[PDB]
C-alpha cells in the first residue's frame, strides 16, 4: 500500500550522500544556499528544505552538532514574516494562507525594486548574498534574533 | 544559462533519441550546477583585482573590479570648472572603458569555461557517437514508415564518415595507457634521466605527476584513465523508473523526447536564417508543396 | 582565518548596533592571552550612531584602568 | 491584478536578477550553443567484424543474446543459451 | 576640403571636440545611478596635474595601473570531483565496493574458463559438457573450509 | 604540486665551503617576500606517523583472499555515490586537520570512541542553551589555501574543442525510426504492473513476426480469443476505464517525436504527415529490395546457400563462416553488403551484372560492386553500389517484406605489391581493409598534406606540376615510393629555399626557436638557447595524416603535454622511413624484397652528408646561424632527425604503407590456417 | 525551411566557394521564382501531375538520364495537364474524378480535346507509377498466371515471353505515338498498344504495366533507332509486383 | 502548448541575427527574460 | 505628466502609444527619457506576454516616430552659438571657462559661455537619451513587439527595426536621410545597411539610401530581412489585446505558444 512516490527524480536515497560535502564542510561561509542550489530542479521552499536536511544528514555522519540556526537562516525572510504576523494577528504558530493580506498589486508593481536589483554592485561576491542583507533598521535586527537570549 | 543549457539538452535529447538511455534529472542539473560554480569560482577570484579605466589624457581616473563595480575616481581640478553635466558624462565614460577592459577579461575567462565544460561533456557526447551502432543519414533524406528513403542528387555529394576503426576496437582508454607507457620509456632513458634534472623536467613533475603529492594536498593523487561511459551498453535511469513507477518512465521520456525536438527545431532556424542570409530562400513560403503535400 | 607564524589572522567588521556605521579590519591576530578586545580610542567617535533605542551612541561608556 | 499573497514566487526570479552581475551574465564568445548538422556519420559494421571487435575491451562474444545489436542474434552463443530460447518457446 | 573628413575619423578626445564618448549600455542602465555610486566610493578626488605630462614628458602624478589577468588555477571541475575516484567530471556513477568487485570478478574468471575450455586444452568451446554448465566451482566449498 | 603556494620548507645547505663546493651556476633574480609553505608541505604539521602505524600493523591482512563469510555470495556490494562511509578523498586534510576534526568528534560524545562503550545520555552543557554556535559544524579550512592553492590547469587548446563540437554536432544528425516509430519497436513495452502481463498487449505484431521468420517447429504463437479483451481495446465507455488508460499508455509509447520530411513534427498544429495512408500505398508499390539481391537469387537458383559457399570459398580464400553471416545479414535484414562479401559476388555475379550494365545510356545510374571509400553505409555511394533506393531499412520491416515473397522455405604467392595485398587481404580481413582505405580517402581530401608534398618535390623535379600532382596521387597508393637519390636532394632543395628567403618556410615549415629567457651552459642546450632552429617540427593533429575521431582528443592533448614540457617520445618522434635504394630502379614497395628499401639511421647513413657538402648549396646554406645547431650537434643525429622528420611531415603515407606491409607479412599464415581449416570443417560437414 | 527554398534548389552545407558575383546572382534566381510561383499559385487548375514516389534528382536508374525523364514530367506531361485543365472548366466536366472525365468524353469528336489530355494524364500517371528505379522481380502467384497463357513448357517462360510480346507490340506500332500496356481483359491477358489520346480505363480494360513509346520518351538517351535497347531497359526497371496486386484484386 | 510545435522557434529568436549571437552584447537570450529557464518551477505561479 | 505617452493594457498585453501629432512624432529629449522608462516599466511588468509600441495619430499625422527633433535641436544650437558669438566679442573688445585681468568682463564672459555650454549640454543630452531609448528597446527583457504604422525618420527607424518583433503594416516607411539637412544619418540603421548580407542581396544600397535621402518600404526591409514580421489586418492592435485576454497561463511553455500561433496566424505571410 506504500509502493509509490511522487516527484521520482529526485529520491530520499539518493540525498543521503549529500552533495559537495567535501567542499561547503571547509568553508561553509563561502556556500551561501544559491551556489547548491542550483543543483536541484525544484520550486524554491523545496530545495531550501532539502539544503536544511543536507547539511543535518552531513553533521550527524560527520559526528559533530549541526547548525540549528541554518534553518532560521535559509528561511530568513519567512522567520520574519512569520514574526511580525505573530505580533500582528496575536497569536502563536505559523502563519497560514487564510491570514494573508487581501491587497491587490499592480501589474507593474515590482519595477522600483526590479530597476534596484538590476543595477546594484557589489564590491566582492560575499557581499552579494551575506546571509543577513535581508536586514537594515533595528527593529529587523530585533525580530531576527529574539530567539538565542545570547545574541 | 543560456549557452550551456541549450548544449546540454541537445545532449540529453540525443542520448534518448540514439539509443534507448534517459539521463537521470538529478544529472542533467548537476552538469549546469557544475559550470555555475565554475563561473562563480572565477567571480570569487576576479574581485581580487582591479581594472583602471581612463578618460581625457589621464585627467579622468577610474578605478573598478572587473565585474564593473566602481572604487576609486580621480579627477584634474581642470574638471571641476565644467559643468556638473559634463562631469557626469566623463567620469561615466571613463567607467565606460574600465567595463570594457573588465569585460574583455572576462570574456577570456568565459571561453576558458566553455572549454572545460565541452571537455567534462566529451565521455558523454563521445560515448554515444563511437559504438559500432550509431549512424545517421542526411538531413535533406525523405523518412518513410519503412525506413529511409534515398536522397537523389549528386552521387558525390554524399560522403559518409566513420569515427571508428572497423578492426579491433581502439578506445581512448589506450592511448591514455600508451601516453603513460611513453612517459616512463622517456623518464626511464638516458636522455630522459638527463632531462629530469632539468628545469623543464621538474616542471613537468610538479604539474603532471600527481602520484607525489603529500597527503592532503587539493587535487588528484593518482592519474586517472578516461572515462567511459558507452551509451548503449549502459542503462541509466530508464531501468530504474521502469521497475518503479511507469508513469514517472512515461513521464521523462517523454521529456528527453520533447527537448530533442526543441533542439532540432533550434537547428531548423538557424539552418533557415543561413540561408535567407545567403539569399538561397526567400523571406515568406515561395513552396508549399514542400510542406501541404505529404 | 589564515595561518602565518604560528598564528592566526581574521578579517572582520566592526559595527555600531543600528549598523550604520562600520569598519574593515584585514589582518588581526586571534590571541587568547586577552581577557578582552583592544580598540584605538579614535574609533569611538567613528563608531557612535545615536539611535531612538540608545539616544547617546552606547549602552555603555565608562574609563577603565 | 497581482494577488498580495501570491507575490513570493517572483522572488527567486527577482533574486538572480540582482545576481546576474559579473561572470553570470557573462556568455561565451562565438558559441551560441546551436550547433547544425554538417556531415553524415555510420559507424554500423557487418556482423562478423564486430563479432570479436570489444573482446579486448570487455569479454569476448560481447554481442551474444543480444537483438537490436545484431543481424544474427544467435551467434557467438554457447548450446545451452540457445537451447534455453527454444525451451522458453516450448 | 579633404583633410577636414580626415580629421572626422579621429576618436572622440575632450581636447578637440569637448564631448564625451557615448558608449552607450552604461549610459542606458548607470546614468541615473551614478551619484549613489560615486558617494559609496566616498565622492571623487580632486588631484593636481593627473595627465598633465612635465618638462622632458614624465608623468606628474604617476597613474594607476590594473593588477587584473585571467585566473589560471581555478577550473572547478578538479576542485570538488568524484568521491572516492578522484576523476573530474560531474558524472555521478554507483560503484561496486572494491573488493566485492574483486572477488566477484576473480569468481567469474574462474567460471568461464571453468566453461569454455573445460579440459584446459586451452581453445574455445561453445558446445560444453552438462556436467561443466551446471557444476559449481570447487573453489567456493575450498574457501569455506 | 603545481601551485603558487607550493614552494617547499626552510632546508639545510651547509656553510659556505659546502655550498660553494655545491653550486657550480647561480643567477639571482629580484627579492620578493617569503610566501609561508602551505600545510601539506610542512613536515611537523602534517606527521601521519600515528596512521600509518595503523596502516603497517594492518599490512600483512592486506595480502589475503576475500572471501565472503556467507557462502554462494557472487553479486558485489553496492556502494552509492556520495555516501560518507566511501569518500577516499582529502583535499586539504592534513594531519592538523584530522586533529581538530578529531578533537571535535570527541568532545561530541566521548562514547563513540570506547571499546566498550558506556551509556551515552545527553547532560547540560556549559556555553549556553545555545552554545551549538560555538561548536557546530566541521573543522575549517584557512582561505588562503582555499583560494590559492590549487595545481595549474593544463591548457585546453583551440583543437580539441574544435574536436568535440564536431563530435556535438554529429550527434545531433537525425535517426531514421524517430519519427514514425516502426511497428516493430513498439510491441516492447513491458511494465512491472499486475495488469500488464495478463493482456498480451503487442500479440498481433509478434505474432505476425513469429510466423513470418521463424520455422514452425520452434514458435510460440500468443492467441487473442484468449487474452482478456479478445486481444483488442474494448469500446469506450466499456471496460470501466482499463480500455482508456490502455490508449493512454500506447499512444503516448508510440508516438514519434524530432523532425519529419516536412522539416515539423508530427504533432504541428496546421501541416500534416501520412495523409490517408499517402505513405504507406507509398511503401506498398516499392517495396524493399536490392536489385543485386534478385540478381543473386536469380543466379543461385535453387542450391544449397551452404554449398554455394564451400565451393565461392576455395580452401585458402576465406573464412566460410564470415561471409555466411554477412551474406544471411544482407538477404534478409537487408543490409549493405560487406566488402567480403562484395568482393566475393562481384567475382561470382560479373556476368550477370555485365548483362544488366550493358544496355544504359551514359547519364543514368549505372550498377557498380567497387569498394574503394571506406565505408558501407549505401546511402553513401548513391544507392548505386548495390541495387537500393533506400538510404536504411529497418530490419524487422525489411524481413517481414521479402518473407512475403514466398521464394525461401521457412516452413606467384612471394612477392607482392601493395594493390596485390590489399585486393588479397580484402577476403581475409574486412575491417582492416575497410580501415586501411577509409584512412587513404581522408589524406587525399587534405589540402595540407598535398601542398607539403607539392611543394617538397617541385624543386628536384623543377619543372611541371603536373608531373608533381600526377606523383602526388600515385604516391597515395602506394605506386610510387622516392629514390633515395631524389629524397635527399630534395631535403637540400628544402633547406636552401627555405634560408634564401625565411619567411615563407619559417612561417608554413615549422622549426622551434630560441628562448634567450633561458640561459644554462652545455655545448649542444647553448646552441638550443639563442638565435637558433632547434627542431623540426610535425604537423598539429588536426592538419596531419588520418587519425580516428575516437582517439583524436587524446591524441592531441598528448601532443601538446609532450611538446610543450620537451618529452621526445611517442606521437612526437618520427619514425625512420624507408626510401629506395640507388642501385635500384623499382617504383615501390614489395612483400618479400627487403634490400630495395633504405633507412637513413644515425649510424648507418645514406650520404646525406657526402651529398650535403659537395652541394652547390653548401655555403649559402652554411650562411644561416640558425641551421648551424641542426647541422652540427652533439648528437650527429641532428641530421638524420631533421630528415626523417622532414620525409614523415611531407610524406607521411610511406611510413604507412609500409606498416600495412609490415603487418601482412607478419599475420598472413595464420589467417590462412583459420580460413582452410574452417573451410574444410563445413566442407567434411557437407560432404557427410 | 522547406517552405522558403525554391522548387527546384537543393538544401546542402556551404563550402565557402562562392565569389560575391555568384552569390548575388543566385538571390535574383530566387526573387524571380518567388514572382514566377506567386502566378502559378494562381494559374492553379483542377488536375495536377502526380508525386513521384521516387528520386528523379538524378536519373531513373538503368532507364533515364535526368534530362530525359524531366523532359517526360516536366514538358510534355505538364503540357498536357494545362490543357486538360483549360478545357474541363466552363464544362459540364467541371470538378469531377479523372475517371468521369476520361470515361463521359470517350468516343465523341467534339470533346476530343478534354479526351486527349484526360487520357494522356492518366497514362503518364500510370507510367511513373509502373517504374520502380532498380527493378523488381516477378512474384510467384503472377507468374503462374502468366504461364498458363503465355508459357509454352518452360520455366517462367511467361517472363521472357512477356517481355518479347511487349517489345514486339512496341516496333509493330509505327506512328511513335502512344503507349503499350499489358492489361487484364478480365477473361484473359494481352499486351495490347493503345494510340495516343486513348486509354486502358476508356476501352474498360484494368491496366497492369505501362510503356511509353512516345519518340520523346527515348529519343535523348537511345536516339531514333534505339527502341529495342529501350524496351528491354525498361524490363530492368519496371515494377512487377503492382500489376501483380491490381491482377489479384481484378480477379477477387 | 508544447505538442503544437509553434512558437517553439521563440526560444532561438536570437537566431535571427547571426552575428549578434556569437557577439553577446544583449543579455536578452530569452523569451521571458535573460534566459529560457531562470526560474522555471518559480515564475508562472504568480498568477491567480 | 505631459500626456505625450498614452498606454492601454489588457489583462496579458500592453499598448504603449506616442502621442505627438503636432510635430510629427518627433520625440523631445524629456519625452524620450520617459519612453525609455515606460518601455521597460511596461516590458518589466509580471503579466506582460507582449507589449505592443505603436503610433497614436488621431489622423493628423502619418508618422509612426520622427528622429529627433530638429526644430529644437536646431534652435539651441543657434543659442549656444550666439553666445560664443557675443562673448567672443566682449573677449576681443577688452583683449583691445575664460580668465582675464578684470572682473567685469570675467564676470559676463564667463556667464554666457556657461550658459552656451548648457545649451550645448541640452543637445547633447537629446542625443544620448535617444540613442539610450534604442538601447532599451534592443535590450527588453519580455517581447517587445512594434508595430509600425507610418514613416520613420533615422531614430525612429531606429527605434522600430530593433525590436525582435519588428511588425510592418503596408503603411510602415522608413527614411533613413539628413545629409540633405546637412548632417550625418543617425539612428544605428547604418548597421542594418552595412551586414554582409545587404552587400550580398543588394550591392549599392547602402550607400544609395545613406548618400541619397531615400524611403524603403515593407517590401524592401522584408527582402532584407531586416524583419520577419508583415501584416494587413485593420486595427491590430484591439485584437492582440483581446486576443491576450483569453489566453491563461503564465509558464514559458504557454507563452511562447501563444506568442507564436499570434505571429504565425497573422504576422507571417503563409496565405
Ligand atoms: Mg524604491
Amino acid at each position: 500500500r506504500l509502493r509509490y512516490e511522487i516527484n521520482e527524480d529526485y529520491k530520499v536515497r539518493d540525498e543521503l550522500g549529500p552533495e559537495l560535502f567535501a567542499l561547503w564542510s571547509k568553508a561553509p561561509e563561502r556556500w551561501p544556499p544559491e551556489r547548491l542550489s542550483k543543483m536541484y530542479g525544484l520550486d524554491f521552499t523545496l530545495v531550501r528544505k532539502i539544503l536544511v536536511w543536507h547539511h543535518f544528514k552531513a553533521c550527524y555522519d560527520a559526528c559533530v552538532e549541526p547548525d540549528w540556526s541554518l534553518p532560521k537562516r535559509l528561511f530568513a525572510l519567512e522567520w520574519i514574516r512569520d514574526v511580525r504576523a505573530r505580533k500582528h494577528g496575536l497569536f502563536y504558530g505559523k502563519m497560514r494562507f487564510a491570514e494573508q493580506k487581501i491587497t491587490f498589486y499592480s501589474d507593474r508593481f515590482l519595477f522600483r525594486d526590479l530597476v534596484n536589483r538590476r543595477e546594484a554592485s557589489y564590491a566582492n561576491v560575499w557581499e552579494m548574498d551575506d546571509p543577513y542583507r535581508f536586514l537594515q533598521t533595528e527593529q529587523d535586527y530585533e525580530d531576527y534574533w529574539g530567539d538565542n537570549y545570547d545574541v | 544559462m543560456e549557452v550551456y543549457r541549450r548544449i546540454t539538452e541537445r545532449v540529453r535529447g540525443a542520448l534518448w533519441a540514439h539509443h534507448g538511455r534517459l539521463m537521470s534529472e538529478r544529472q542533467f542539473h548537476r552538469i549546469l550546477a557544475f559550470v555555475y560554480n565554475n563561473k562563480y569560482e572565477y567571480q570569487i577570484r576576479f574581485d581580487r583585482m582591479e581594472v583602471v579605466g581612463r578618460e581625457w589624457g589621464g585627467r579622468v581616473e577610474v578605478v573598478t573590479t572587473p565585474a564593473g563595480f566602481l572604487k576609486r575616481v580621480r579627477v584634474n581640478p581642470c574638471v571641476e570648472d565644467l559643468t556638473l553635466y559634463q562631469q557626469q558624462q566623463l567620469i561615466l565614460s571613463a567607467y565606460a572603458n574600465a567595463c570594457a577592459d573588465g569585460r574583455k577579461l572576462m570574456e577570456q575567462a568565459e571561453m576558458n569555461i566553455y572549454k572545460q565544460f565541452l571537455k567534462d561533456l566529451k565521455p558523454i557526447v563521445m560515448g554515444i557517437r563511437d559504438n559500432p551502432e550509431f549512424y545517421t543519414v542526411s538531413e535533406n533524406s525523405i523518412e518513410t514508415i519503412g525506413g529511409v528513403l534515398q536522397t537523389g542528387d549528386s552521387n558525390n555529394l554524399c560522403h559518409t564518415h566513420r569515427t571508428i576503426p572497423a578492426a579491433k576496437a581502439r578506445q581512448p582508454a589506450d592511448e591514455v595507457r600508451a601516453r603513460q607507457e611513453w612517459e616512463q620509456k622517456w623518464i626511464n632513458s638516458p636522455r630522459g634521466q638527463s632531462w629530469a634534472l632539468t628545469l623543464r623536467g621538474k616542471t613537468y613533475f610538479a604539474l603532471h605527476g600527481p602520484q607525489y603529492r603529500p597527503r592532503g594536498a587539493p587535487g588528484a593523487k593518482k592519474e586517472t584513465l578516461p572515462l567511459d561511459i558507452p551509451a548503449p551498453y549502459t542503462a541509466m535511469d530508464e531501468k530504474r523508473l521502469l521497475k518503479k513507477n511507469w508513469m514517472a518512465y512515461l513521464d521523462n521520456k517523454h521529456v528527453a523526447e520533447v527537448m530533442w525536438t526543441r533542439v532540432k527545431i533550434a537547428d531548423r532556424e538557424k539552418r533557415q536564417r543561413l540561408l535567407q542570409e545567403t539569399g538561397r530562400a526567400w523571406h515568406r513560403p515561395i513552396n508549399e508543396e514542400a510542406i501541404n503535400r505529404w | 582565518f589564515r595561518m602565518s607564524g604560528g598564528d592566526m589572522f581574521v578579517e572582520y567588521k566592526v559595527l555600531s548596533r543600528d549598523h550604520r556605521r562600520s569598519i574593515r579590519v584585514e589582518d588581526a591576530i586571534v590571541d587568547p592571552t586577552f581577557k578582552r578586545t583592544v580598540l584605538p580610542l579614535g574609533w569611538l567617535e567613528l563608531l557612535r550612531s545615536p539611535s531612538l533605542r540608545l539616544p547617546t551612541g552606547y549602552f555603555v561608556e565608562e574609563t577603565v584602568h | 491584478k497581482v494577488p498580495h499573497s501570491l507575490i513570493y514566487n517572483i522572488y527567486p526570479y527577482l533574486e538572480e536578477i540582482r545576481r546576474r552581475k559579473g561572470m553570470m551574465a557573462m556568455h561565451p564568445p562565438g558559441k551560441d550553443g546551436l550547433l547544425m548538422p554538417d556531415r553524415v556519420v555510420d559507424n554500423r559494421l557487418p556482423d562478423h567484424l564486430k563479432r570479436g571487435y570489444y573482446d579486448d575491451v570487455y569479454w569476448k562474444d560481447f554481442f551474444a543474446g543480444s537483438d537490436e545489436h545484431l543481424n544474427e542474434p544467435r551467434m557467438g552463443l554457447r548450446g545451452d543459451e540457445m537451447r534455453r530460447r527454444l525451451e522458453e518457446a516450448q | 576640403d579633404d583633410s577636414d573628413i580626415l580629421r572626422l575619423r579621429a576618436p572622440l578626445t575632450y581636447d578637440m571636440d569637448s564631448t564625451a564618448a557615448l558608449h552607450v549600455p552604461t549610459h542606458c542602465g548607470k546614468a541615473s545611478r551614478l551619484a549613489g555610486m560615486l558617494q559609496d566610493a566616498g565622492g571623487v578626488q580632486v588631484l593636481d596635474g593627473l595627465g598633465e605630462v612635465d618638462d622632458k614628458g614624465e608623468p606628474k602624478v604617476p597613474p594607476l595601473q590594473s593588477n587584473a589577468s585571467v585566473p589560471t588555477n581555478v577550473s572547478f571541475y578538479e576542485m570538488a570531483r568524484h568521491p572516492w575516484e578522484d576523476r573530474a567530471s560531474s558524472w555521478r556513477r554507483d560503484g561496486f565496493t572494491e573488493g566485492s568487485l574483486e572477488y566477484f570478478e576473480s569468481q567469474y574468471r574462474s567460471a568461464e574458463r571453468a566453461v569454455y575450455d573445460e579440459e584446459g586444452r586451452g581453445v574455445r568451446n561453445y558446445w560444453p559438457s552438462r556436467d561443466a554448465v551446471e557444476g559449481i566451482a570447487q573453489e567456493e566449498e575450498n574457501d569455506a573450509q | 604540486g603545481g601551485s603558487v603556494l607550493d614552494r617547499s620548507v626552510a632546508v639545510p645547505i651547509g656553510d659556505s665551503t659546502q655550498v660553494r663546493e655545491l653550486f657550480v651556476e647561480t643567477k639571482v633574480l629580484g627579492v620578493e617576500p617569503l610566501q609561508s609553505p602551505p600545510s601539506w608541505r610542512t613536515p611537523f604539521r602534517n606527521d601521519f606517523a600515528e596512521e600509518r602505524l595503523k596502516e603497517l600493523q594492518r599490512a600483512p591482512f592486506k595480502r589475503e583472499k576475500y572471501v565472503s563469510l556467507i557462502q554462494g555470495k557472487y553479486t558485489p556490494k553496492v556502494k552509492k555515490f556520495g555516501y560518507t562511509q566511501h569518500t577516499t578523498v582529502d583535499d586539504f586534510e592534513t594531519k592538523e586537520y584530522k586533529d581538530r576534526l578529531l578533537s571535535k568528534q570527541f568532545f561530541q560524545n566521548p562514547q563513540a570512541f570506547e571499546v566498550v562503550p558506556d551509556r551515552h545520555e545527553r547532560s547540560v552543557q556549559f556555553g549556553g542553551k545555545w552554545e551549538y554556535q560555538r561548536t557546530h559544524g566541521l573543522p575549517t579550512v584557512d582561505r588562503n589555501e582555499l583560494e590559492n592553492g590549487w595545481s595549474e590547469v593544463e591548457p585546453i587548446s583551440d583543437g580539441e574543442m574544435k574536436v568535440i563540437e564536431q563530435a556535438l554536432r554529429d550527434i545531433s544528425g537525425p535517426r531514421p525510426g524517430n519519427f514514425v516509430k516502426p511497428p516493430s519497436k513498439t510491441k516492447s513495452l513491458q511494465l512491472s504492473e499486475s495488469w500488464w502481463e495478463p493482456l498480451g498487449y503487442g500479440w498481433e505484431q509478434h505474432n505476425e513476426e513469429q510466423k513470418a521468420l521463424c520455422d514452425v517447429t520452434e514458435q510460440r504463437l500468443i492467441d487473442g480469443s484468449n487474452l482478456p479483451f479478445g486481444g483488442k481495446l474494448p469500446p469506450f465507455g466499456t471496460s470501466y476505464g482499463m480500455g482508456e488508460r490502455m490508449r493512454a499508455i500506447i499512444e503516448d509509447y508510440s508516438k514519434g517525436f524530432g523532425l519529419g520530411p516536412h522539416g515539423h513534427s508530427p504533432t504541428h498544429d496546421t501541416i500534416h504527415y501520412n495523409t490517408l495512408n499517402a505513405e504507406g500505398e507509398r511503401v506498398r508499390d516499392l517495396g524493399y529490395t536490392d536489385a543485386l539481391g534478385r540478381l543473386f537469387s536469380e543466379k543461385l537458383g535453387d542450391r544449397d546457400v551452404h554449398q554455394w559457399a564451400v565451393e565461392s570459398c576455395a580452401d585458402g580464400e576465406a573464412d566460410v563462416r564470415q561471409l555466411l553471416l554477412s551474406l544471411h545479414e544482407w538477404r534478409e535484414r537487408g543490409r549493405p553488403p560487406s566488402l567480403l562479401l562484395a568482393n566475393v559476388l562481384s567475382k561470382y555475379l560479373e556476368e550477370e551484372i555485365a548483362a544488366f550494365n550493358k544496355g544504359i545510356p551514359e547519364n543514368a545510374p549505372k550498377l557498380q560492386l567497387e569498394t574503394s571509400d571506406g565505408t558501407l553505409a549505401h546511402s553513401g555511394s548513391g544507392g548505386s553500389r548495390s541495387g537500393t533506393m533506400w538510404a536504411d531499412v529497418d530490419p524487422t520491416t525489411f524481413a517481414l517484406h521479402q518473407a512475403s515473397q514466398s521464394t525461401r522455405s521457412t516452413r606467384q604467392n612471394e612477392d607482392k605489391m601493395v594493390v596485390h595485398v590489399l585486393e588479397e587481404l580484402s577476403l581475409r580481413n574486412d575491417g582492416l581493409v575497410m580501415d586501411i582505405q577509409y584512412a587513404i580517402r581522408e589524406n587525399k581530401k587534405n589540402r595540407r598534406l598535398r601542398w607539403e608534398f607539392v611543394t617538397t618535390l617541385l624543386p628536384v623535379f623543377g619543372g611541371n606540376e603536373a608531373k608533381v600532382e600526377q606523383l602526388y596521387s600515385d604516391y597515395c597508393d602506394g605506386k610510387y615510393v622516392p629514390n633515395i637519390t631524389v629524397a635527399v636532394e630534395a631535403f637540400i632543395a628544402f633547406l636552401h629555399n627555405a634560408t634564401q628567403h625565411p619567411e615563407t618556410y619559417s612561417a608554413s615549415d615549422y622549426f622551434d626557436i630560441d628562448d634567450g629567457k633561458s640561459s644554462t651552459a652545455s655545448g649542444t642546450g647553448d646552441q638550443p638557447s639563442a638565435g637558433q632552429y632547434t627542431t623540426l617540427k610535425l604537423l598539429d593533429p588536426l592538419e596531419g595524416p588520418f587519425v580516428f575521431d575516437n582517439v583524436k582528443v587524446e591524441y592531441i592533448q598528448t601532443v601538446e603535454r609532450f611538446r610543450r614540457h620537451g618529452i621526445r617520445a611517442g606521437p612526437v618522434m618520427a619514425p625512420a622511413t624507408g626510401f629506395i635504394a640507388a642501385n635500384c630502379k623499382s617504383l615501390n614497395y614489395f612483400t618479400r624484397r627487403q634490400e630495395e628499401v633504405v633507412y637513413v639511421t644515425n649510424d648507418s647513413d645514406q650520404g646525406l652528408r657526402r651529398s650535403l657538402e659537395n652541394s652547390a648549396y653548401h655555403k649559402t646554406i652554411a650562411a644561416n646561424p640558425a641551421l648551424q645547431y641542426l647541422l652540427k650537434a652533439r648528437r650527429g643525429a641532428a641530421l638524420v632527425e631533421t630528415f626523417n622528420r622532414f620525409f614523415y611531415r611531407t610524406m607521411p603515407m610511406l611510413n604507412f604503407y609500409q606498416n600495412v606491409l609490415k603487418h601482412y607479412s607478419e599475420t598472413i599464415q595464420p589467417l590462412r590456417q583459420a580460413a582452410k581449416s574452417s573451410t574444410r570443417g563445413l566442407a567434411r560437414a557437407l560432404e557427410s | 525551411y522547406h517552405a522558403y527554398v525554391p522548387k527546384g534548389a537543393s538544401v546542402q552545407m556551404g563550402e565557402t566557394f562562392m565569389p560575391s558575383n555568384i552569390a548575388t546572382a543566385v538571390f535574383r534566381e530566387t526573387e524571380a521564382a518567388a514572382a514566377r510561383a506567386d502566378k502559378t499559385k494562381e494559374e492553379t487548375g483542377f488536375f495536377s501531375q502526380p508525386r513521384l514516389n521516387y528520386p528523379v534528382s538524378s536519373g531513373i536508374p538503368a532507364l533515364f538520364s535526368k534530362d530525359q525523364f524531366d523532359m517526360q514530367y516536366s514538358l510534355f506531361h505538364r503540357d498536357v495537364v494545362e490543357t486538360l485543365n483549360r478545357h474541363t472548366l466552363g464544362t459540364p466536366l467541371e470538378g469531377h474524378n479523372l475517371e468521369t472525365v476520361i470515361r463521359k468524353t470517350s468516343f465523341d469528336a467534339t470533346q476530343a480535346v478534354a479526351h486527349t489530355a484526360a487520357s494522356e494524364h492518366f497514362n503518364y500517371c500510370f507510367f511513373y507509377k509502373s517504374l520502380r528505379p532498380w527493378g523488381t522481380a516477378p512474384p510467384p502467384r503472377l507468374r503462374e498466371a502468366l504461364q498458363l497463357q503465355y508459357g509454352t513448357n518452360g520455366s517462367a517462360d511467361a517472363m521472357d515471353e512477356v517481355r518479347r510480346i511487349v517489345w514486339v507490340t512496341a516496333a509493330s506500332h509505327q506512328e511513335r505515338c502512344g503507349w503499350v500496356y499489358l492489361v487484364w481483359s478480365g477473361v484473359h491477358f494481352d499486351v495490347v498498344e493503345f494510340p495516343h489520346g486513348s486509354c486502358p480505363i476508356a476501352s474498360d480494360l484494368i491496366p497492369l504495366l505501362a510503356l511509353n513509346v512516345h519518340e520523346s520518351a527515348y529519343i535523348l538517351d537511345y536516339g531514333t533507332s534505339g527502341l529495342k535497347q529501350y524496351v528491354e531497359n525498361y524490363f530492368k526497371a519496371c515494377n512487377w509486383p503492382l500489376a501483380e496486386r491490381y491482377y489479384l484484386m481484378a480477379i477477387g | 502548448f508544447v505538442d503544437l510545435e509553434t512558437g517553439t522557434s521563440l526560444y532561438f529568436r536570437d537566431t535571427r541575427d547571426s552575428a549578434e549571437a556569437i557577439a553577446h552584447a544583449a543579455d536578452s537570450k530569452g523569451i521571458k527574460g535573460m534566459d529560457n529557464a531562470i526560474d522555471l518551477y518559480n515564475e508562472y505561479r504568480i498568477v491567480p | 505628466a505631459n500626456r505625450t505617452i498614452t498606454g492601454n493594457d489588457g489583462r496579458f498585453s500592453k499598448t504603449i502609444m506616442i502621442n505627438e501629432p503636432q510635430c510629427n512624432q518627433a520625440l523631445s529629449a524629456k519625452t524620450a527619457s520617459e519612453l525609455s522608462k515606460e518601455i521597460d516599466k511596461a516590458t518589466n511588468a509580471v503579466y506582460s506576454k507582449l507589449s505592443v509600441l505603436e503610433a497614436a495619430q488621431s489622423g493628423l499625422t502619418d508618422y509612426f516616430c520622427g528622429g529627433l527633433n530638429f526644430e529644437i535641436v536646431g534652435f539651441e544650437l543657434h543659442m549656444a552659438a550666439m553666445l560664443r558669438e557675443r562673448a567672443a566679442a566682449i573677449l576681443e573688445r577688452s583683449g583691445a571657462c575664460a580668465m582675464l585681468l578684470e572682473k567685469a568682463d570675467e564676470r559676463e564672459v564667463n556667464k554666457l559661455l556657461r550658459d552656451a555650454s548648457r545649451y550645448e549640454d541640452r543637445v547633447d543630452d537629446a542625443l544620448r537619451q535617444h540613442a539610450s531609448l534604442i538601447w532599451r528597446v534592443y535590450t527588453a527583457p519580455r517581447p517587445l513587439m512594434t508595430l509600425t504604422n507610418g514613416k520613420c525618420r533615422g531614430t525612429g527607424c531606429g527605434l522600430s527595426l530593433f525590436a525582435k518583433y519588428c511588425a510592418l503594416k503596408d503603411s510602415s516607411e522608413f527614411i533613413f536621410d539628413g545629409p540633405n539637412v546637412g548632417i550625418t544619418p543617425y539612428g544605428g540603421m547604418t548597421r542594418l545597411l552595412a551586414r554582409p548580407e545587404t552587400s550580398l542581396k543588394y550591392p549599392g544600397l547602402a550607400e544609395f539610401v545613406v548618400l541619397t535621402g531615400a524611403s524603403l518600404f515593407a517590401g524592401d526591409a522584408l527582402r532584407l530581412g531586416w524583419t520577419d514580421l508583415f501584416t494587413t489586418i485593420p486595427d491590430m492592435t484591439y485584437h492582440i489585446k483581446e486576443w491576450f485576454d483569453t489566453t491563461e497561463h503564465m509558464h514559458n511553455d504557454a507563452v511562447a505558444w501563444q506568442l507564436g500561433h499570434l505571429l504565425e496566424t497573422c504576422f507571417k505571410m503563409k496565405e
